[PDB]
RNA sequence: CGCUUCUUCGGCUUAGCUAAGAUC
């Protein structure tokens, strides 16, 4: 060879209120990109993520809330709203999200399962029982 | 493939069939 | 002036536009070589640059068919090409050169293979599309360091002029923001179009009435 | 009106009926040059 | 629950970056058996 | 006059003072589709169709990225259509391929239907848009494209469509026509011929009679006027190359292809290369004066 | 993003200073010795020239980043 | 999850990416239709 | 990359324009063809093989 | 040379079926479905 | 299940071409005597019930026609088509009287109200818009459904209003309020047919999972009519209790609904010319007997089937099989 | 019986149309 690989495309192989203004603007990105383009379900996710990361857990609930009125049979905004409720300990609000989830879409059971396990990992059994028990009321595979 | 090689030229190489003159002789193929 | 022989730089810029603008943009592709016309980029490829033209030796049953075509399809080389499989001009100077070897064999077969018809005449080929490339040179000059750097270039200059204009913006203005932030570090515009979004939770929905009490959660701010 | 003449006739009969006009090189260059790729924009097809 | 997360993240030149060598990739996977026959004679230096 | 115009104005100046009080409510009034718009909103409703057939047909648990990967299956079967290029996937599911299938020849059908259409306008001449006329042509030229290499394949799988019985016919009547005329068959242009530059010069000004009545020029014009001047300026080669392909040549660089648009009928018009023009030409000039 | 030597009362550039590597320098701080001049670069770098050298094709001869800074 | 497996539409006229090529593969949207037509018998008759 | 010239692969949806939801959301504004017209209603007549007549028809 | 290119097997069922080909209307458009 | 009722086989006996794009509507007039067919032609054509002779052709939309029913009480014939419009025309005059405009995209469905002068129609926008035939003003939006609205169908009784989608749930509406009482998920995928029964208070609709039967007016499920694994776009319910389920791929299956036995498979052949991919029904209709099924298909064709006159229970027998 | 480095296996995500939109 000359040329035609090895030099003509390898030759194109390479060619304080600071951090407050900084939240403003990341909001600015994710709520606009919402307004260009909700059904892109994974922007609700980082935005949702991101308001936990600094801390703003109710607004990342609203935010995730706000998810599920976009679609509301994506099991990944369920866990993901489910798991950063478990991540943050609040076990009550992860609860109330995990009866949401296995209320409304009984057949998936990334619910079931990940629900149970957390009521058996905070060694609440007799609410594990009670979820599996609920789960084999609509016979399931 | 001589053998057709110079067969094919008494067929096209020929003067006009207008002008008369002898055939070329052919070979059978 | 247009063409000239090939030269095997010629081919490989050709190559590499091809594989990149695609087998059917032939003006995008010779407006980066020079002399060359598009019909002469196109014909280049598919006459004899083209993989799978068949540039191996010649077998009895190609001469088989291109004689038997030959005497069904008389000068017909276009179309008794595809069924000998092979490229017209092969297709051609097999058959000339075949009856080179049939039309010496009437005598002086050795000498008459010898004394004319041993090359042409060094005329200018009609078309040397047909033909191998010249080699390139021992050493480049202008002429092809010239296509070969704007060659290169281009292969990857894939942002459009809206691109590569206006996002020079960063660069040109970010250095000197964050020495207009340094004013701010070192001295030390109003908006309402549309709801300022850190001030409060905007189009909160808030989390419906469950069975757990959700104010049994503390959670301590990060 | 003899339509589709020219459409129509056979390039190896031509040839032959130009064998007897006009010298054998010149009838085979005519109907050689019948006889090549037609290409409009991304189409392309041998004139047979 | 980070266990679960940190475990879901741990997983020629012919291309201008790396979103086109991973379509490459695809390309060579989705057509690997399809293009057999051709890569023969692209290998054979054109003969 | 007033009578009428009153409730007219009446309506219009409420209209205008309604906006200019309430503003411009129109932010998503439905826009209906007009002449320029429906060759968009076909598009936007086939594709948005076929999605929705994808969507349905795939069954439950498939990643649904692959539709959009279909669509652009769609506008390669098309675009092959269009240049009559054989489509074929070879991994692509059949129902997939066959959904894709219809779809090509619902938008093909709109496509040809389309440009009778707006033909027996142009006939009629209930159009004078010339860019629906030339669009119109693009169609045309290849709808006959399309049909012409049909015609050229089926030549050569049907064979002669004239029995051997009618060629030699033919044949044979010529060869008693012409020994009973005394025909002397044209020979070859003698290599010192007395007559040859004046054909030469007769070839050359048909050529570059053709530019004189144009404005502008391109390469491939520009080209073909190079070598007349050069054959001008010595035809002694000119005329040594132009002998040398009829002995020595026997294929030929393609030839484009073109209508002209007479809005009864189209006219094919071919453009062959500048180099071979020059020969062609000097044989037509030579062959009409031997015959 | 161009360095340019001036002449008193001659407003063209007798010498240009000029590489792809030049930036804004905020701050120029010279020696009293006029041995060496120093040049701050916005990225916490320090690139030095010699007032006799003239070295117009650009050049790092001595830098430094021990310092803490951040802008 | 096989049977509904989509090949890549590799393109011969457009591609916004702008590369799409492998320097393995890249020549395959032409596909691998029959080769050498089967030309008529006829025309054997007819020329001789 | 060019993502501008896109087509719909996200669903259209609507149901919130001028007047949908609330009455007095109408812009006083309203079009040439909103005009009242063919204002009586035209009925098929008596007799038209009507549905029960129809299937007592046999 | 134009004549067809097509089955005659789904004209064989045409034997039980009544096909038709229908390019024209049987009443001009002026003909009012008879108020 | 329970003891099919016993149907007679259905064979196909006429042919109408003439068409030119896929035949996507037909509707058929309430004295029997013709039907209207809409095309991707974007013509409407009316045709003799009786003898298949074509009266009439009627053009005017832009587009794609691809909704057409005829009123049961007014003569007019409304009309929808990929072009946005909703058409009425006026049969007294051959001719356009009134466009109802509000939609955002392409007409899918429209239905007309058996008792009201009240249209709705679906479309591509994912709503259901009611519209008054008389001064076209909107009355309602029925702004619920997530994805395109598929079909409609309108009764006199509450749910005046059924409404079935993309995304895969039917939807009841109350016409008076205007907001849907009820919303059926049970179907997996797209629901892109409806059909009322004539003589009973129930109801079917038909996904390529499943058809499925629903007791009105609460719309609890009764039964799937389980193994026509295809998109299923059409469905027709007889008055004496057969129904149909043409589908994309050109086959039609016919059901016994008091017991969902598919007694019939019926495989469509494209018509000369056509590619095997155009088998496709797009719609079907019954007669106002229920004898003469007419459906509309994708190779441009009308096929029309009648039941065979010689089948008896002996000839084509049913047992029991739980 | 447990931790870490490393490779290694399944997964690993082209933004419409028009007369290639038109022209050289
Ligand atoms: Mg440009």
């Amino acid at each position: 060879q000359i040329t035609a690989e090895q030099l003509l495309r390898e030759a194109k192989e390479r060619e304080p209120d600071e951090l407050k203004e900084y939240q403003r603007k990341k909001r600015k990105e994710f709520e606009d990109g919402i307004r260009k383009n909700r059904m892109q379900l994974a922007n609700w996710i980082k935005y949702g993520k991101w308001e936990e990361s600094i801390g703003e857990i109710q607004r990342a609930r609203s935010v995730f809330e706000r998810a599920l009125d976009v679609d509301h049979r994506s099991i990944s905004i369920w866990l993901q709203y489910a798991e950063m409720e478990m991540r943050c300990k609040q076990i009550n609000h992860a609860r109330n999200v995990f009866d949401r989830a296995i209320t409304i879409m009984p057949r998936a059971m990334q619910f079931w399962l990940k629900y149970s396990y957390m009521e058996e990992v905070i060694e609440n059994i007799p609410g594990a029982r009670q979820i599996f028990e609920r789960w084999i009321e609509w016979e399931p595979p | 493939v001589q053998l057709e090689l110079e067969n094919l030229m008494a067929l096209q190489n020929t003067e006009s069939a207008l002008k008369g003159g002898l055939n070329t002789p052919l070979h059978e193929s | 002036i247009k063409g000239g022989v090939w030269k095997n730089t010629e081919d490989e810029i050709l190559k590499a536009a091809i594989m990149k603008y695609g087998k059917n943009q032939w003006s995008r592709i010779a407006s980066l070589l020079h002399r060359k016309s598009a019909k002469q980029c196109k014909a280049r490829w598919f006459e004899w640059l083209d993989p799978g033209i068949k540039k191996t030796e010649w077998s009895r049953e190609e001469d088989e068919k291109l004689l038997h075509l030959a005497k069904l399809m008389p000068t017909q080389w276009r179309t008794i090409a595809p069924i000998v499989g092979r490229t017209s001009a092969q297709c051609l100077e097999r058959y000339e050169h075949l009856l080179d070897e049939a039309q010496r064999k009437a005598e002086g077969l050795d000498e008459e293979a010898t004394e004319t018809r041993k090359l042409k005449p060094g005329e200018i080929d009609p078309t040397p599309e047909t033909k191998p490339a010249r080699p390139d040179p021992i050493d480049m000059d202008d002429d092809e360091l010239e296509m070969l750097s704007e060659a290169r270039a281009r292969l990857a200059n894939t942002q459009g002029k809206k691109a590569k204009r206006k996002a020079r913006e960063r660069q040109l203005s970010d250095a000197r923001r964050l020495a207009s932030l340094q004013k701010r570090r070192e001295m030390r515009k109003p908006k309402r179009n549309q709801i300022d979004y850190s001030e409060e939770i905007p189009f909160e929905k808030h989390v419906p009435a469950g069975f757990h009490n959700p104010s049994e959660d503390r959670y301590v701010v990060e | 009106k003899l339509e589709k003449i020219a459409e129509k006739m056979d390039l190896t009969l031509l040839n032959r009926l130009l064998r007897l006009i006009v010298d054998h090189n010149i009838a085979d260059y005519m109907t050689s040059k019948n006889n090549v790729l037609i290409n409009y924009k991304d189409m392309n097809h041998t004139n047979s | 629950v980070h266990g679960q997360v940190k475990r879901r993240e741990q997983y020629p030149i012919d291309y201008i970056n790396e979103k086109n060598k991973k379509f490459n990739k695809k390309l060579d996977k989705y057509y690997g058996k399809y293009t057999e026959d051709i890569k023969d004679d692209l290998e054979r230096g054109t003969a | 006059f007033l009578r009428g115009i009153t409730p007219l104005l009446e309506r219009w100046l409420g209209n205008l003072l309604s906006r200019q009080f309430e503003g411009r409510h129109s932010k998503g009034v439905a826009k209906t589709v007009t002449k320029q718009r429906v060759e968009s909103h076909f598009d936007l409703e086939l594709r948005a169709a076929v999605m929705h057939d994808i969507l349905d047909m795939m069954p439950d648990g498939i990643k649904q990225n692959k539709a959009r990967v279909i669509l652009q299956h769609l506008s390669e079967a098309w675009r092959c259509w269009k240049a009559n290029i054989p489509w074929k996937v070879p991994g692509l599911p059949t129902p997939v391929e066959n959904m894709i299938l219809r779809y090509v020849k619902a938008k093909a059908d709109w496509w040809t239907n389309s440009a009778h259409y707006n033909r027996e306008r142009v006939r009629r001449g209930a159009t004078v848009d010339k860019t629906v006329c030339k669009k119109n042509l693009g169609r045309l030229t290849r709808l006959y494209l399309k049909s012409e290499q049909e015609r050229q394949h089926n030549y050569l799988k049907d064979g002669p469509y004239i029995s051997a019985e009618e060629a030699v016919a033919i044949y044979t009547t010529t060869v008693h026509w012409l020994e009973s005329r005394r025909f002397s068959p044209i020979p070859f242009p003698p290599l010192s011929y007395k007559h040859d530059t004046k054909l030469l010069i007769l070839a050359l000004e048909r050529l570059k009679e053709s530019y004189s009545v144009k404005n502008r020029l391109n390469q491939s014009q520009r080209e073909e006027l190079a070598l007349i001047e050069q054959a001008y300026d010595n035809p002694h080669e000119a005329l040594s190359r132009i002998k040398r392909h009829m002995l020595t040549q026997r294929a030929f660089k393609e030839v484009g292809i073109e209508f002209m648009d007479l809005y009864t009928h189209l006219i094919p018009v071919y453009d062959i290369e500048p180099l071979e023009k020059v020969t062609d030409a000097y044989l037509d000039q030579y062959l009409w004066y031997e015959a | 993003k161009s360095v340019r030597i001036w002449e008193w009362e001659i407003p063209v550039d007798t010498k240009l200073i000029q590489n792809v590597g030049l930036h804004a320098i905020p701050t120029m701080t010279k020696s009293p010795n006029d041995k060496w001049v120093v040049g701050q670069c916005m990225d916490n770098r320090i690139v030095l020239f010699q007032l006799v050298d003239d070295k117009l094709r650009f050049s790092k001869k001595k830098a430094f980043r021990g310092h803490n800074a951040a802008g | 999850q096989n049977d509904w497996k989509i090949p890549p539409c590799i393109s011969n006229w457009k591609n916004p990416k702008g590369f799409t090529v492998g320097l393995d593969k890249r020549l395959a949207a032409d596909g691998r239709g029959l080769q050498q037509t089967h030309i008529n018998e006829n025309f054997a008759k007819l020329a001789d | 990359m060019t993502t501008a010239h896109r087509p719909t692969f996200h669903p259209a949806r609507g149901g919130t324009a001028r007047g949908e939801g609330d009455l007095s959301k109408l812009s006083n504004q309203y079009s040439s063809k909103d005009m009242p017209s063919h204002t009586k209603m035209k009925y098929r007549q008596t007799g038209q093989e009507t549905e029960a007549d129809l299937r007592k028809k046999d | 040379e134009d004549k067809k290119y097509y089955a005659t097997a789904l004209e064989v069922y045409g034997e039980g079926v009544e096909t038709l080909v229908q390019e024209e209307d049987a009443q001009p458009l002026t003909e009012p479905i008879v108020k | 299940m329970m003891k099919p009722k016993w149907h007679a086989p259905w064979k196909l006996y006429r042919v109408a071409s003439g068409h030119t794009g896929w035949v996507r509507a037909v509707d058929v007039e309430p004295g029997n005597q013709w039907f209207a067919s809409g095309g991707a032609d974007r013509i409407i054509k009316i045709w003799d019930l009786a003898s298949g002779q074509l009266k009439l052709s009627l053009t005017g939309h832009i587009s794609s026609v691809r909704a057409v029913k005829v009123s049961p009480r007014h003569p007019f014939l409304f009309s929808g088509g990929e072009d946005k419009q909703v058409k009425c025309w006026d049969l007294e005059y051959n001719k356009v009287i009134r466009h109802y405009h509000g939609h955002l995209s392409a007409v899918q469905a429209l239905s007309v109200h058996p008792s009201l002068d009240v249209l709705v129609t679906c479309a591509r926008d994912s709503t259901a818009r009611v519209w008054d035939m008389r001064t076209k003003a909107q009355v309602h939006c029925f702004a619920g459904h997530t994805n395109t609205v598929a079909d409609v169908v309108c009764q006199s009784v509450d749910p005046q209003v059924i409404t079935a989608s993309h995304d895969a749930t039917v939807r009841l509406w109350d016409l008076a309020a205007g907001r849907s009482m009820c919303t059926l998920t049970h179907h997996k995928k797209s629901v892109r047919a409806l059909t009322i029964h004539p003589r009973l208070n129930m109801f079917a609709s038909a996904s390529p999972d499943n058809i499925k039967q629903w007791k009105l007016p609460k719309g609890e499920f009764m039964q799937n009519l389980s193994g026509h694994n295809a998109i299923i776009n059409t469905l027709s319910s007889n008055d004496d209790g057969v129904v149909v389920s043409g589908a994309d791929n050109g086959s039609l299956c016919f059901w016994d609904w008091r017991s969902g036995f598919c007694f019939q498979k019926i495989q469509t052949k494209p018509q000369p010319g056509s590619i095997e991919s155009e088998a496709g029904i797009y719609a079907s209709c019954f007669d106002k007997t229920g004898l003469r099924l007419i459906t509309a298909e994708a190779d441009k064709t009308i096929k029309m089937y009648k039941e065979d006159d010689e089948a008896t229970e002996e000839s084509h027998p049913i047992v029991w099989r739980p």
